[PDB]
């Protein structure tokens, strides 16, 4: 995350670190979604043109951490994987249209203060919310800055990291890339115009984009983390899956397969 | 139109 | 069924539940 802040505690009580297990790396965010289904970007588990093509058994969960500067004895657990389940029509090849996957925990997590599912939107949310202009809210334990930058560095933070950044019209995400953009996905960060700075970079992957509900008070997730054009550059926008286009695909999943 | 590939 | 998720989502336990507001969500909600 550039230019965010230090999350509060609880503040994203959703939040999960997708772990290589051998040797123990981080590589990507996740969502909460059930005390056993998980939300991550497709391409954290499957991306043929880097020879990335994980099984279940090479990854681990880390949920409810807010520090890496030290073992939340008490507070965070951890899972094993039961079952990847990528979308069939993830497009690797081209653009990384339909960005997304779940994740079946092997050991289902108790929910407490620092561990909650987060919501995901409804019709009428997705309406609403999903306007140029309006806010929402990325997470993420990745680099701060797109290149080491004097007296910040770039690789991983301790505290998790969170930046609120606005929804951009469409036209303005199309025209800020040659990459083919899709109904799939939506782009979010300031214009030049306005000043204010802020992105998703590489590591964030998977994390979630929020949004909370002015009607019912709820947070809701609305994007996922999924590419970008180095990070936080100027008349660049990070790329979120849009996960109220890719839902029906989610239900399926989760109310069909198990 | 409203989500992708549904029905 | 799914749907959007289960009865108690989205509602912080450390947040909501307390009626207590986190430091910037009050900028979420002046963009709306
Ligand atoms: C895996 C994720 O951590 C990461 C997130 C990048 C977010 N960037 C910003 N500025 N918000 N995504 C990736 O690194 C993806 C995976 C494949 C390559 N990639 C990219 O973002 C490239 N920089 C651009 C790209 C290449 C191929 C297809 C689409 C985009
Ligand atoms: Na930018």
């Amino acid at each position: 995350i550039v230019e965010g802040s230090d999350a509060e505690i609880g503040m994203s009580p959703w939040q999960v670190m997708l772990f290589r297990k051998s040797p123990q790396e981080l590589l990507c965010g996740a969502s909460l979604i059930s005390d056993r289904w998980v939300l991550t970007a497709a391409h954290c588990l499957l991306y043929p043109p880097w020879d990335k093509n994980f099984t279940e058994n090479d990854l681990l969960v880390r949920i409810g951490k807010h520090s890496r500067t030290r073992y939340e004895r008490n507070i965070e657990k951890i899972s094993m994987l039961e079952k990847i389940y990528i979308h069939p029509r993830y497009n690797w090849r081209e653009n990384l249209d339909r960005d997304i996957a779940l994740m079946k925990l092997k050991k289902p997590v108790a929910f407490s203060d620092y561990i909650h599912p987060v919501c995901l939107p409804d019709r009428e949310t997705a309406a609403s919310l999903l306007q140029a202009g309006y806010k929402g809210r990325v997470t993420g334990w990745g680099n701060l800055k797109e290149t080491w930058t004097a007296n910040v560095g770039k690789g991983q933070p301790s505290v998790l990291q969170v930046v609120n950044l606005p929804i951009v019209e469409r036209p303005v995400c199309k025209d800020s890339t040659r990459i083919r953009i899709t109904d799939n996905m939506f782009c979010a960060g300031y214009k030049p115009d306005e000043g204010k700075r802020g992105d998703a970079c590489e590591g964030d992957s998977g994390g979630p984009f929020v949004m909370k509900s002015p009607f019912n008070n709820r947070w809701y997730q609305m994007g996922i983390v999924s590419w970008g054009e180095g990070c936080d550059r100027d008349g660049k926008y990070g790329f979120y899956t849009h996960v109220f286009r890719l839902k029906k695909w989610i239900q399926k999943v989760i109310d069909q397969f198990g | 139109d409203l989500y992708d590939y549904y029905p | 069924t799914f749907g959007s998720g289960e009865a108690d989502c989205g509602l912080r336990p450390l947040f909501e539940k307390k009626s207590l507001e986190d430091k910037t969500e009050r900028e979420l909600l002046e963009s709306y």
